[PDB]
């Protein structure tokens, strides 16, 4: 996935 | 003071309230560069970026990018640079980044693949014989030795300027059980790593800021960097008392965003320090503790 921010 | 804190946080089962508290007041400074539609593929993440004002800047012409933050810390008399897990076309930039800032010394804290998914690229050497050379930056690296613990790994490493012909020496610190969003084993485990990487000489102001990174190089990195930086507070203040883990941890994320990504990740990080100022209090038997509760034999 590109985000990690959840 | 931080141990009463704690013990009124967990008897008040708030820690996910006090975090949010952190996320709400921390600092929002501008992302321009990284933003920028060619520095596109040199981002992991869309939402971990670093502030134009503390991004370190690559010496090339071309383009100085990299996604990566200087964290200056002024009273504690040390600096960090904390980066991302670099992608397949960034290694070289990576390295480059090494070289100019003078590190001696890169902590890892995160694994190439964790739960069936690329989190890192392969950025340094696997077999002795198997050099990498970054075409790039004209850069050589080689794998010199390695000792294998149970839950770390520290690597000596050689890099090398083809241009120059100048070779340094590169110590990597391999934390590898440490889960994304996740927290260390013990404090013990923790605390067994990061004097291994003080007393490497890494950390010493005499050369340039340890690489630290993970992933995002935000979540587990905050970690590992407020703990050590909490401790080295309590240390030249001559009151350990007066040091607020939560002032710190605003401090750091004046530099990059979001530092400490979960609520048990800002727990463990009391828990570090409260451990840890055991031995900075001048009983030297609590670092053999460490040793044996940690298991890397």
């Amino acid at each position: 996935e590109t985000d990690y921010y959840r | 003071e931080m141990e009463k804190e704690f013990e009124q946080i967990d008897k008040s089962g708030s820690w996910a309230a006090i975090y949010q508290d952190i996320r709400h007041e921390a600092s929002d400074f501008p992302c321009r560069v990284a933003k920028l539609p060619k520095n596109k593929n040199r981002n992991r993440y869309r939402d971990v970026s670093p502030f134009d004002h503390s991004r370190i800047k690559l010496h090339q012409e071309d383009n100085d990018y990299i996604n990566a933050s200087l964290i200056k810390m002024e009273e504690a008399q040390r600096s960090y640079i904390l980066t991302q897990g670099p992608l397949p076309n960034t290694c070289g930039h990576f390295w480059e980044m090494v070289w100019e800032q003078k590190s001696r010394g890169v902590v890892m804290l995160n694994r190439v693949m964790e739960k069936g998914s690329l989190k890192c690229a392969q950025y340094w050497p696997q077999k002795e014989e198997k050099e990498m050379i970054f075409e790039d930056t004209n850069l050589k690296l080689t794998l010199i030795s390695e000792d294998i613990k149970s839950y770390y790994t520290v690597r000596q490493l050689e890099l090398e300027n083809l241009t120059t012909q100048e070779t340094r020496e590169i110590l990597h610190f391999h934390y590898t059980t440490w889960p994304d969003f996740g927290v260390p084993e013990s404090p013990a485990s923790f605390l067994n790593f990061l004097f291994k990487v003080r007393e490497s000489g890494s950390l010493s102001p005499e050369h340039g800021p340890v690489v630290v990174h993970a992933s995002a190089g935000i979540g587990r990195s905050g970690t590992f960097c407020l703990a050590d930086t909490c401790l080295l507070l309590m240390d030249k203040r001559k009151d350990p008392s007066s040091v607020d883990i939560k002032k710190v941890l605003l401090e750091m994320r004046k530099f990059r965003m979001g530092l400490i990504q979960t609520a048990d990740q800002l727990r463990f990080s009391y828990l570090a320090v409260i451990e840890g100022a055991k031995f900075i209090m001048g009983d030297s038997s609590v670092q053999d503790q460490w040793k044996e509760l940690s298991h890397e034999d």
